[PDB]
């Protein structure tokens, strides 16, 4: 198990696996660094095997295509035999499991609101307290002085359109309503679009990279609210694998041992700008 | 798998599993009312099977025997076959994955600070588990035995470490033999005592009468309830797909807000 | 090696080595704890030889007696073969060498000033409070009189101040000797009591570590402030020509490069300190 | 052992050892002045044998080479036997200590904190190592290749362990190459930089013009200086009685203060 060298495919997007510095004096697996990185290695260290990480080449996490039904992406590599191992952030979604199983998640994560840092606005003074103009999704939804959009695609659209809570319906209605047009084609684009609105815009994205882009300069964005839905990021495996058992019992050590937390808080906080 | 019905295994704690206020009046299925029983009648319909709703008789979550090692409560009953599906809130961890099958969570949950609901400007409540390490004006503390007190035990993190240290090197301790009178020790407390436990219960008793109580901060750790099946069990996948299917569709998200919110005595 | 147990001698003064908790049901070693009992476990450790502590019967760190020309206390048990070891606060001092052989300094200590806390002072901004120390170091002790300033009748910290030359060192030893009423207190234990007694108007010169140790326990009424009057180090002594000495030393020294002694320093003064 | 000069072995280091303003119109020891050359006059008085100063010729403190496994500078020169006492500021450590026999320390060390002199009332300024922790706003740093920096590497304490981390994920890096580059780092940068070194040169830099920096602050481990002889050598247990004569005489405060305070060009 250990001669034999596996496929681990992987997406390249921070801060799970970004360039190294100087990576072009380095070979293999040390040319990448990252939350994931070290995930893998810990885990090939539980199961005792050696890895080499292969980017992807499509650079998409994977979805299936609508006429010619061929799986791309992560999930694409594994349903055809290209890899082994999907260490990397992958959703555990009902369609993605229907043809590849998932390890239990290594990190919990939700559809968060993203707003601009609170500022000093131009119209008791020894302290000063900054007062944030939402506290949850109801205020959000409640007045609507302010908007707030999601990507143009993804878990975040597919959900404001399925929900049937009566608040994130309404607040459906109200994106879909919107005037202009609400939607981000890429997350970066919402990101500047939400730090260029001097706080008048809000971005529905998921928890983990709003946390990540917190923490980074110019530190003008910060996390409010707990999550509006619940969902994990699975080391997926391809059916019927016998690596599927050694991979989820390595996840489930190294969750309860404390490793993926102190993984999350050096790769978060103790690596962000802003600390 | 027709003709056929399967014995649940699942344990009485609430809100997932209460006797009804008309229990004397009804029979079978119908005289348990809660979240999980809505979960398992859902499975059912999902997966297509009749099932019959049944209780462990001990009345605890699985718990490996240092001198027998045997499985007691409802991982005992579905270790040694007594049972097919235990729809309750069992967490997933790794003694029990090792022998059990879990689904995928239903429910996350994770350590909260509960605290009872209250120069000047100055002041600032305890929000993160940093306040909490940096302050002893307040005493904070577990249960006598639990994964709380074995997290913080084990933790590896400073502030976690800190903790524990300061649990550990305190007179009365704090640790109270069980919930009910921790949370009534919290009560009386008149906000000196901040209680460590699961987050789904701490939002539960932030809901329920008097209204005394309130939780702050994110979760220390993660965990996860799950639906467990004895190993090798034929509807690890049926009841894995159905509950990724409630999970998207959003009636999960629906039985919660049900039975913490909806049916709560507080308001909101 | 783990031959024969040693007698590692010890004396029985908190922190170092303490009664423990219920410690009837306990046999041996673990009837024991503190700083001193762990840090035998650790060189005994690094050593690899198995030992047993035995509190000395007389109660007395050690001196030469005057006319007898014999040794007493932890020093005499060392130089006449009922100990090979003492791993406890026995200050590393010349007389103590001409007969035994002392380690590396496990821990550095001197003469400290002891006052009590600063309190709010009833009035003859109002948001933050700042306590002011009255006494900052001992210039100003020996500047200002209207702090009378004690020390112990007969040890080492009266005798620096009957032995010193220095200027300031030498005014505090003659206003010392000219002070009425008495000023040498019997105990540590009497004198930290006066202190405590004098509401901040008396001031006690003893030890940094046991300072420090007094300034963690309740009711968090003393206080240390200035630096070290002097350098002095604690040592754990084996007798001359021992062939115990080296791998003492070297245990000691790893020791101390590793931060143990330091971790255990601060669990023993700190983190179980009862004070805050 | 009479009869004999022993060639003694020292470093130039203010203020230990120092060359006489007038030193072209000395000869022999006379030529150097300093701490350490008065202290191997009276410890020679003591122990009563003739001496003669000779410098090291690399001017480096001992340490060991990964690749050949020599010994250099005042180090090297005891255990190849080319001098007999080093009376000079060389730390007792363990990986000395294994090849030549230390006295008991003339005077102890520690690392310091080093910061220029400067809700008004509520401001604070920085008197511990927590502190330094705590706040970010004032970057501090070490040698870029020292015992400091590898104390704060190899460190097991919380809060060193977070200020490594700290130094660790900083730029621009703001170790310096030599300590005269620090000092004049932290006097140019108007207090925004603190410098970790040795106590002994915080208390003598203290000491020297212009007088903008200060050294505030316990020391944050326990070292101490010695005087080192070959193993084997005859004059260990007169040198080490020696050492402790003039610590108990109070002569070796009485030199420090001579050294440090009485010579300084700086008030108090
Ligand atoms: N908010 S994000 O930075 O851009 C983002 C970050 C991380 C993982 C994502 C992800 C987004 N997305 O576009 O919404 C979609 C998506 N879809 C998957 O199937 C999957 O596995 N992971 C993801
Ligand atoms: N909420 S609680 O009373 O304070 C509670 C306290 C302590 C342990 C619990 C627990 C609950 N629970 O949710 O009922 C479920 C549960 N499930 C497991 O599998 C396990 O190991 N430990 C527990
Ligand atoms: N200030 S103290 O708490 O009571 C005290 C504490 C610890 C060690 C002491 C000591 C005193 N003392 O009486 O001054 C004298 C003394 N003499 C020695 O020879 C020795 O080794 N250790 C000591
Ligand atoms: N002057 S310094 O910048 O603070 C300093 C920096 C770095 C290493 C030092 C050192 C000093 N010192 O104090 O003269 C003495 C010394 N002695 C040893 O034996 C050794 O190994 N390393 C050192």
């Amino acid at each position: 198990i250990e001669n034999r060298t596996v496929v681990v495919t992987t997406i390249m997007e921070s801060p799970y696996v970004m360039y190294k510095k100087n990576h072009e004096m380095f070979e293999g697996n040390d040319k990448y660094e990252g939350y994931c990185v070290d995930l893998a290695s810990e885990i090939a260290k539980h199961i005792g095997i050696k890895y080499k990480i292969a980017i992807v080449p499509d650079g998409k996490y994977g979805a299936r295509d609508a006429d010619t039904k061929i799986w791309n992406g992560m999930v694409g590599e594994l349903v055809y035999g290209k890899a082994e191992i999907a260490i990397a952030p992958l959703t555990i979604t009902l369609v993605r499991e229907e043809v590849i199983d998932f390890s239990k998640p290594f990190m919990s994560l939700g559809i968060s609101i993203m707003i601009k840092k609170p500022q000093k606005s131009k119209p008791f003074l020894t302290v000063e307290r900054m007062v944030s103009p939402i506290e949850s999704a109801e205020d959000l939804a409640k007045q609507t002085e302010i908007a707030y959009g999601t990507l143009d695609s993804g878990s975040t659209k597919e959900f404001f359109r399925r929900s049937k809570i009566a608040v994130y319906e309404k607040m459906w209605t109200y994106m879909r309503s919107a005037e202009p047009s609400v939607f981000t084609r890429t997350t970066a684009e919402g990101v500047a679009r939400v730090r260029k609105s001097k706080g008048k815009f809000a971005f529905l994205l998921e928890s983990t990279m709003n946390e990540y882009i917190e923490q980074r300069k110019p530190c003008d964005t910060m996390k409010v609210g707990g999550n509006l839905d619940s969902k994990g990021y699975g080391v997926a495996t391809p059916k019927g694998s016998s690596l599927r058992t050694p991979v989820n019992l390595a996840v489930l050590k190294l969750s309860e041992a404390g490793v993926l937390d102190k993984l999350k808080n050096k790769w978060w906080y103790d690596k962000g700008e802003c600390g | 798998v027709q003709n056929r019905t399967y014995i649940v295994t699942t344990i009485l704690e609430d809100p997932y599993v209460m006797l009804k206020k008309n229990a004397n009046q009804f029979e079978g299925n119908d005289r348990y009312e809660g979240y999980c029983v809505e979960l398992a009648a859902e499975i059912a319909k999902h997966v297509g099977y009749s099932y019959r709703l049944e209780i462990v008789s001990d009345g605890k979550y699985g718990a490996r025997d240092p001198d027998t090692k045997a499985w007691n409560g409802m991982v005992g009953e579905l270790v040694y076959g007594r049972a097919d599906v235990a729809v309750a809130p069992l967490t997933i961890t790794l003694v029990r994955e090792e022998v059990i099958d879990f689904s995928k969570p239903f429910m996350s949950l994770g350590i909260s600070i509960m605290i009872k609901k209250p120069v000047e400007r100055m002041v600032s409540p305890i929000e993160s588990a940093e306040d909490l390490a940096k302050q002893t004006e307040i005493a904070y503390g577990t249960l006598e035995a639990g994964s709380t007190k074995e997290f913080f035990r084990r933790s590896k993190i400073a502030v976690f470490e800190k903790m524990w240290t300061y649990m550990k090197s305190a007179e009365p301790s704090v640790f109270v033999r069980t919930t009910e009178e921790g949370m009534i020790r919290v009560r009386k407390s008149k906000g000196k005592y901040a209680y460590l436990l699961e987050s789904t219960m701490n939002e539960y008793i932030e809901q329920r009468k008097p209204c005394d109580t309130m939780k702050v901060g994110g979760n220390l750790d993660s965990k996860g309830y799950g639906i467990a099946t004895p190993k090798g069990s034929a509807l690890r996948n049926p009841v894995n797909l159905a509950v990724l299917k409630l999970n998207e569709q959003g009636l999960l998200d629906k039985l919660k807000n049900k039975w913490w919110y909806d049916k709560g005595e507080c308001g909101s």
